[PDB]
């Protein structure tokens, strides 16, 4: 997580100062968001796959996704491993004030903790802003189901 | 005034979303039982955890497993409470286990379980949904006197 | 052209001078500009 | 309202350690686990029947008529 | 720590004098201070507080005849038209030897661009066929009462100062 | 770094301030209209700094002063509290002149001056 | 704003869908769910 | 590719969101080749070709003159010269040009002259004239040159019209398609609606999982049929 | 013995003196104690048409209490108003001056109806009740208060949210509707709603009393603004990207050849509706159109039109920003741009208009005894007082019982105002208080108002929902909030003055859009030169206390303005103030919170802590935890777990979970049944289900310690082995004990009252 902490941030200094390249169908912000967003979505890979191929044999939610029962290994690994990217409506948190997200983070932060990609897993226990970046994207999928 | 006890069909829950029915009534020398005797008020499916993602409740249950060994309360309050590697401390000092997970015998068959079993008290609170007052049925009975229908 | 007069600052609407030269003046206001040769830019 | 007679999930009586449970806490008193043990309730069952016990017979009977 | 301490004075109210503020004409030309609207037939409306300027523009240089002349009835004159509302804490200050000299004003006048002669043309063009609302009531019934122009008035430079002595 | 980007130019207003106030000096008939506070402290009896810091006019003369420090700065002391100043209105584009009205039967407006400039003072909070 | 005769016939509570193609049956009760995994599937 | 994605496939809607017209090309390798054939479908409004719009008020002659470059010609590769444009203004005649007053200044320039008030009709003409459409088709909103998974050239026309779309050449009209279905109905008949019908439903489901029976699709093709 | 871990004892001593009622209990407060003064005086005399001398005008009012009395009058105590079926209610006795033959009388404490009084108000008599007294007056002491009885039925007046009233918002979509609200209200003095639409690429101005809509640049001719070059200053700036959008509207004012405030006047004069009465002309009519019709709340009383006129501008301003970027627009479901209405508010609404219809009723009354004869024998006019004292009283009770709200005057017809109290639990009766209701419960979208902002970090409770048809539009406030109360603002515009702004009627037109404007309540007021000195300066007098809190200051930098609200309905939440990069509150501040000096609002007037709006909280970035300061930290969090609200405190280990999970239980834990009051076996309600042995939680919560759940609590602690046995606990079933239920695990009660009455009739 560090290392993709490290290159999210070897990126937006790349983007304070106009610099980064872009892919023909965006803009230096959205290419930002795809660049930023795909290489998050890799750590819950990432780490995801340390966590399942570390779980022991007669595992509970191991067998339980092994069958077919209730249960996915991603699941599993947000229990275990990174809970991961919180994503509202396929964007990431939205600046839900004047140019942050929270007033906990700085004004013009695009960092990873201030988005939406919250790190705790459920045993670890969601932090304040982890908290609440999670139960945003709960409600618009409580919602959705309505 | 009218007093009713658990039937098949009330719905009891959990403080953690998890609704539940009720299925059937155990007669007590059924149910599965440890080494001091002690057998479980409610049985809780495994397959409503994983699904759900209720990793609170369990440690609900070893908060409440360690406090009431200790004789305290213990707190599990939001961003913070009591925490779950000083409530496994409390649980190896009396000589249960850390994780909450005991050995219970089966009381049908008398062997050992095959697995430790997650085994503790958690907080239920009973619904006002009771099946006493949902069951109904009609063969015949009144009309709306403008359509004829039931 | 979006270029206002002095003294009231309301804007130069050019006019054909009596069928004759194109001058700029505006109206409410007795000013005029006669034989301009104005121009703009937009890009 | 007022204490069970039984704990639940053994049926050992403990409705008569309620009277004494307060006694060991007020007077001589004690860490609410000690005093636990001292009445003789091992089984964790048992312990969560006094110990969580909220004893409301005390403050319905403040609204009787007074009779 | 400071080095030097300039006696800021105050002067008396006995003036009730305003300021104007001529929203069309700009300060500056060529960094240098643009000129005074030099001549002007000024009138005042107490009770409605109604400030009109009247100076005269230049002919012969952009200023069409036939368009003045036939629907105008001849103008060349602008009367310019603000209200005189209060503002306080304001004090006006000249410098006199290292001495500043407040003096209150007391009214503050957004001089605008104000047509007349539309309103000429708006009663002798029809009559051939033919709370604050109180506020414009009470002004439209007074005459406004004229005031001679003055300019270049230094017995006021000297009258705060006969006055600040004591 | 915004709150040095105005202690700068207030920095910069100062010796701005400096020059338009000596540069004035003994120009005849020539005005600055400037802004103090509505409520003044009384000089019958000098309310305290304080005192006047708490509840936020005929006046006889020499009622403050304008200090110049010897860094960079200026501030009006008036009796006994202590303000701040700045020319802090904008650079006028509006042209201002000042006229005196006469009451009933010498009627007459009296163009005094012609406003440099203006600048504020707020009590120091 | 009171009913007419199309106003008997219109919404889902009217006439064509609440008393044609959806109504009140009889012989019917409604009971809350419960499992049995000893009788059969049928 | 929602639910309402089925929903106006189920209703004829005549206006749908998102009607994006795919697009086979006879050159599928050169990437100029591509870029020509783009320009030649992508409308082209005037304020990408011109430098700017201006009007000039000598002694009684009064002319919007605007000035474009080649500089963008050969970048984006247009077939497009000076004297069409000249035509193409005159062609649209939203603006009321009583178009024998155009003149054309050597190689770079455009003079619109007017003549009979006369100055708000031409500052109607000043804002209206640089956004006209100079080259290309005007249902046309965009277009992207696409790259197939096998390395081929099939860009993404997203307008309405697929009539000049299957006939601006460099596109081969044999193999080019449209989502809209009513659109489709008007230029390649009924039988290709009810076999575009059966294939942007299994194509809008397919996304979702819901692998329902293709029978069941065909019996939708042709009530609507 | 003090540290970073005991910040939150604070969250005690602000819950001590407030409470969690205190938003219907202060409400209630401030209207029985300021708001009858301010409806009295509104409407004092009475006019008699006939014979225009008797005349009659309400001195005061008072309700509860005669002035010759030196006690309060006795009550029928509220749960014998339960049970009776009554309405606990208080007399109001106002006194009246009239005139009787040929002298002028005084007459004291007439009683003109009677109010429904909330409980734990001040006129209720639980006030300040010792807990021996709530024992002899059938009264739980844990019950919250905050709600009425009227007819034996108890019923709450929810917390209603509406947009904020007086502000501007810029809406915009595809095909060009960028309408600009502004619902002015002044009481009812007038209660109008302006736009703003471009159509065209031509700005006009709708507005409901207009026939047709006019355009932009003939409306500020009509104010004083008339250069034509300034509303190219006013709109555009410097800004050369602005100046094209606007040049449009420019010269369709030379195109109606309007060029004088006369002329310009002149052509909405003849664009109104409702002409009735003076017959006045349309220079008199479109002069009276900008005056009292347009933006209300900006009254003008005199020929300066200036800053109505910056108003109108400023409104246009922030279109043609919107035209040229489509995405600065103005989110409707952000927290800071809503107002809370509670129930002092509505009952306002309502008493007022109940007191123009009483008025009404007895003008048209006072002089059917005035034209008849026996004109020599004159009337005292106070025995027709009580002819319709019996509608105050009985359209009060009404709107309250039914819910319904028919406000003739005001022109609202809301409906589902109040609700039934909850008495299925403890937690009902406290979740059916900070409760809010909302305004989009007539029209559907989707994905709107349903989705949870995260502007309501704190302000509300981000779990405590319901699921089904109403997720996302009932909603529910935190612990630690408070609703800012409206308070004066010709005191905070008369210091803004004196700290540095320059008036509107002084600030260059051309040079306005250079310096930051400041807008005390969204209307243009002046022009500062160095905004975070005087915003600095302006908090400081609010941390001393000079300036009042809930008095909120914030520095906008996209629109360069300094904002300044003061208005009431919004909703706060205390924070602590952190200094260079280290926390103001120290461990001496704790030490002395602990042992009784010292409380909250002490730690508000010596500086330590600090209300923050939803607003504000833009102009700040906060701390959560203490080793998190860095110094460019400005604010600290007192408690973090007030993130969640009343019910959902009752979760244990929340962040644990997953966040539907939380919501689920939020709705059942108002659901479970245990135990209600301690008057629960003296109280007949209509439906009662409690629980035999109810047991506290054995994992608790400092959010159920603090509301005293674990004193009522609805549940049983039961030994959970957690397997798969027997198959039939399935699908969400589970296995039961039959040796727990013969002993009393999960026996309940049921209770249900029926009542007849013994009517007698006209036979
Ligand atoms: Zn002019
Ligand atoms: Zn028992
Ligand atoms: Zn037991």
């Amino acid at each position: 997580v560090e290392i993709a902490y490290h290159k999210c941030d070897e990126l937006i200094t790349l983007f304070n100062k106009g610099e980064l390249e872009t892919q023909p169908g965006c803009n230096e912000e959205q290419t930002l968001e795809a660049k930023i967003g795909g290489l998050l979505s890799k750590v819950r890979e990432e780490v995801g796959d340390v966590c399942i191929n570390e779980l022991d044999n007669w595992n509970a939610p191991l067998i339980m996704a092994t069958c077919g029962s209730k249960g996915s290994t991603l699941n599993v690994s947000q229990m275990v491993a990174v809970v991961g990217q919180q994503i509202i409506s396929g964007n990431r948190v939205p600046d839900g004030f004047q140019d942050r997200s929270l007033p906990h983070f700085p004004k013009n932060s695009k960092t990873p903790q201030s988005k939406g990609f919250v790190r705790n897993s459920f045993f670890s226990g969601l932090s304040p802003p982890e908290f609440l970046f999670h139960a945003i994207s709960g409600r618009e999928g409580l919602v959705d189901t309505a | 005034r009218q007093n009713r006890r658990p039937e098949l069909g009330d719905k009891f829950s959990s403080r953690h979303g998890q609704k539940g029915v009720c299925g059937i009534i155990v007669k007590q020398e059924d149910m599965p039982f440890n080494d001091q005797g002690i057998v479980p008020d409610i049985i809780m499916n495994p397959h409503g955890f994983p699904s759900r993602m209720t990793v609170g409740k369990m440690i609900e249950l070893i908060s409440g497993k360690a406090g009431v060994l200790n004789g305290t309360l213990e707190y599990g309050t939001c961003f913070g409470g009591s925490k779950l590697e000083d409530m496994s401390k409390i649980l190896v000092d009396q000589g249960f286990n850390y994780s909450g997970k005991d050995m219970l015998y089966s009381g049908i068959t008398g062997e050992c379980l095959q697995a430790y079993i997650f085994f503790g008290p958690i907080y239920y609170q009973k619904l006002k949904h009771m099946v006493l007052d949902k069951m109904h049925a009609r063969a015949r009975g009144p009309r709306a006197v403008l359509t004829r229908q039931p | 052209m979006l270029s206002f007069c002095p003294s009231c600052n309301n804007m130069l609407l050019i006019t054909s001078g009596d069928s004759g030269v194109y001058t700029l003046a505006c109206r409410s206001c007795p000013y005029e500009f006669p034989i301009e040769g104005i121009e703009i830019y937009d890009r | 309202m007022i204490v069970p007679v039984r704990c639940f999930s053994c049926g050992k009586v403990v409705g008569d350690k309620w009277e004494s449970y307060l006694n060991l806490l007020q007077e001589d008193e004690l860490d609410e686990g000690t005093a636990l043990s001292r009445l003789g309730l091992k089984r964790y069952c048992c312990r969560r029947m006094i110990l969580t016990h909220v004893d409301l017979i005390e403050k319905f009977l403040r609204y009787n008529p007074l009779e | 720590p400071v080095i030097e301490e300039f006696p800021l004075k105050i002067s008396g109210e006995e003036e009730s004098l305003h300021v104007f503020q001529y929203a069309n004409r700009p300060r500056l030309v060529g960094r240098k201070p643009a000129e005074h609207p030099f001549i002007s037939a000024a009138r005042y409306k107490p009770k409605s507080h109604l400030w009109e300027i009247d100076i005269p523009l230049d002919e012969q240089a952009f200023y069409n005849k036939d368009k003045a002349e036939s629907e105008w009835n001849g103008v060349n004159v602008q009367t310019l038209k603000g209200v005189g509302v209060e503002n306080n804490g304001q004090y006006a200050a000249f410098v006199k030897d290292m001495q500043v000299y407040l003096v209150p004003i007391e009214r503050v006048a957004q001089l605008k661009p104000f047509f007349k002669y539309i309103d000429d043309a708006n009663v002798t063009r029809k009559q051939e066929d033919a709370g604050s609302l109180l506020a414009h009531k009470v002004a439209d019934e007074e005459a406004n009462i004229e005031l001679t122009w003055a300019e270049g008035t230094f017995e006021q430079f000297k009258d705060t100062i006969v006055k600040e002595a004591e | 770094k915004e709150a040095a980007a105005e202690l700068e130019l207030l920095n910069a207003d100062h010796q701005h301030i400096l020059r338009k106030l000596k540069k004035m000096n003994n120009k005849p008939e020539r005005f600055m209209v400037f802004q103090l506070p509505t409520r003044l402290p009384a000089f019958e009896r000098p309310a305290v700094k304080e005192e006047k810091e708490d509840m936020e006019r005929e006046l006889a003369g020499k009622v403050g002063s304008i200090r110049v420090h010897k860094s960079g700065k200026l501030s009006v002391k008036i009796g006994n509290v202590v303000m701040d100043i700045g020319k802090g209105a904008e650079t006028t584009f509006l042209q201002d002149v000042i006229a005196l009205s006469i009451a009933d039967d010498a009627s007459s407006a009296e163009l005094l001056g012609r406003v440099d400039g203006k600048i504020v003072v707020t009590p120091q909070i | 704003p009171i009913r007419g005769f199309c106003q008997r016939l219109k919404g889902k509570q009217g006439r064509f869908r609440g008393n044609l193609s959806g109504k009140r049956v009889d012989f019917s009760g409604r009971t809350v769910i419960s499992p049995d995994p000893n009788l059969s599937i049928d | 590719l929602g639910v309402p994605r089925i929903k106006e496939i189920i209703n004829a809607s005549k206006v749908i969101s998102t009607p994006i017209i795919n697009a086979v090309l006879v050159n599928d390798n050169d990437e100029r080749a591509a870029r020509v054939v783009k320009g030649r479908v992508e409308k082209t409004l005037l304020s990408d070709v011109a430098f700017y719009v201006q009007d000039v008020y000598k002694d009684n002659l009064s002319f919007i003159q605007v000035r474009i470059d080649l500089g963008t010609i050969d970048k984006l590769q247009l077939e497009l010269t000076i004297e069409d444009i000249a035509v193409a203004i005159t062609r649209a005649s939203k603006l009321k040009i009583q178009a024998s007053d155009v003149n054309i200044i050597g190689k770079d320039r455009i003079a619109i002259n007017v003549f009979p008030d006369v100055f708000y009709r031409m500052q109607q003409l000043r804002r209206a004239l640089p956004d006209v459409v100079v080259k290309g088709l005007p249902d046309i909103s965009r277009a992207v040159i696409n790259i197939r998974d096998d390395g081929k050239r099939e860009l993404l026309v997203e307008g309405y019209g697929l009539r000049d779309v299957m006939c601006t050449d460099g596109v081969i009209g044999s193999r080019t398609t449209t989502n809209h279905v009513l659109e489709v109905f008007s230029v390649l008949g009924i039988e290709a609606a009810r076999y575009s019908i059966i294939r942007e439903i299994n194509y809008t489901m397919s996304n979702h999982g819901m692998s329902v029976d293709p029978r069941h699709i065909q019996l939708l093709g042709d009530v609507m049929t | 013995i003090n540290t970073a871990q005991d910040k939150w004892h604070l969250l005690p001593a602000f819950l001590k003196v407030k409470g969690l009622v205190k938003q219907h209990l202060d409400s209630f407060n401030y209207f029985v104690d300021t708001d009858l003064k301010k409806i009295i005086k509104a409407n004092q005399l009475i006019l008699s048409d006939v014979d225009p001398e008797f005349y009659l005008k309400y001195v005061d009012i008072r309700v509860g209490k005669k002035s010759s009395s030196s006690t309060k009058d006795y009550l029928t105590p509220p749960h014998e108003c339960r049970l009776r079926d009554m309405t606990y209610s208080a007399p109001i006795y106002v006194d009246i001056e009239y005139t009787r033959g040929r002298n002028i009388i005084m007459h004291k404490d007439v009683e003109i109806g009677r109010m429904p009084i909330m409980l734990r108000s001040n006129k209720c008599i639980l006030y300040d009740a010792d807990e021996s007294k709530m024992a002899k007056l059938n009264e739980c002491p844990l019950d919250p208060g905050g709600y009425f009885i009227v007819n034996g039925t108890e019923k709450v007046i929810l917390v209603q949210e509406q947009l904020s009233k007086n502000r501007i918002i810029v809406e915009a979509d595809e095909k060009k509707g960028i309408v600009q609200a502004s619902v002015t209200s002044s009481t009812h003095e007038r209660k109008s709603k302006t736009y703003v639409i471009t159509k065209n690429g031509k700005i006009y101005l709708k507005h409901n009393s207009i026939a047709e809509e006019i355009p932009i640049a003939i409306v500020l001719k009509a104010c004083g603004i008339l250069s034509d070059l300034e509303i190219m200053q006013l709109v555009c700036g410097n800004d050369s990207s602005y100046q094209d959008i606007f040049a449009v509207n420019l010269e369709e004012s030379s195109k109606l050849d309007i060029y004088t405030q006369q002329q310009a006047l002149e052509y909405i004069g003849a664009k109104v509706k409702t002409m009735r009465r003076q017959k006045l002309t349309i220079l008199q009519e479109g002069i009276e159109a900008i005056a009292t019709t347009v933006i209300a709340h900006l009254t003008v009383e005199a020929l300066d039109f200036r800053e109505k006129a910056l108003y109108i501008a400023m409104m246009t301003r922030r279109v043609v920003m919107a035209m040229y970027n489509p995405k600065m627009i103005d989110d409707r479901d952000y927290v800071g741009n809503k107002r809370l209405e509670l129930a002092g508010q509505l009952i306002s609404l309502l008493f007022e208009d109940l007191f123009k219809k009483f008025n009404n009723d007895f003008k048209l009354s006072i002089d059917k005894v005035l034209k008849k004869p026996n004109r020599a024998m004159e009337y005292d006019a106070l025995l027709s007082i009580n002819v319709h004292s019996n509608n105050i009283t009985s359209g009060l009770n009404r709107a309250i019982s039914t819910g319904n709200w028919s406000l003739k005057r005001f022109k609202m017809e809301r409906a589902g105002v109040t609700h039934v109290l909850s008495r299925l639990s403890y937690i009902s009766a406290l979740g059916m208080m900070t409760r809010i209701s909302s305004q989009f419960e007539k029209s559907r979208k989707v994905s709107g108002p349903r989705a949870l902002q995260p502007s309501q970090f704190g302000m509300l409770c981000t779990a405590d929902t319901p699921e089904g048809e109403a997720c996302g539009l009932v909603k529910n406030l935190a612990l630690m909030t408070h609703i800012t109360t409206d308070d004066e603002e010709e005191p905070i515009k008369k210091l803004c003055y004196v700290l540095g702004v320059e008036d509107i009627t002084l600030i260059d037109s051309a040079s306005l859009h250079l310096n930051y404007g400041v807008y005390l309540n969204g209307t243009l007021i002046g022009s500062i030169r160095f905004p975070t000195k005087f915003v600095t300066q302006f908090r400081h007098l609010r941390r001393t206390g000079k300036v009042s809190e809930f008095i909120s200051i914030y520095s906008n930098s996209h629109q360069m303005a300094v904002h300044i609200a003061t208005d009431g309905g919004r909703i706060c939440r205390p924070l602590i103030i952190v200094s260079d990069g280290q926390s103001r509150v120290k461990d001496i501040h704790l030490r002395k919170l602990l042992d009784g000096e010292l409380d909250f609002d002490d730690f508000l007037k010596l500086g330590l802590v600090e209300y923050l709006d939803v607003n504000e909280e833009n102009d700040s970035y906060i701390a959560l935890y203490e080793k998190d300061i860095v110094p460019s930290m400005t604010h600290l969090e007192i408690e973090p777990f007030t993130i969640l609200g009343a019910v959902a405190g009752l979760i244990p280990y929340p962040h644990h979970n997953q966040s539907p999970r939380n919501t689920y239980q939020c709705a059942m834990g108002k659901q479970a049944i245990g135990a209600i009051a301690y008057n629960q076996f003296k109280r007949i309600d209509t439906l009662l289900y409690l629980m035999t042995y109810p047991q506290q939680p054995m994992v608790k919560t400092k959010t159920i310690e603090l509301i005293d759940y674990d004193k009522l609590p609805a549940g049983q602690n039961a030994t959970v082995a957690v397997m798969s046995y027997s198959g039939y606990d399935i699908e969400d079933a589970l296995v039961l004990n039959k040796s727990s239920i013969d002993r009393g695990f999960g026996r309940c009660e049921t209770r249900r009252k029926t009542t007849t009455v013994l009517k007698r009739y006209a036979n």
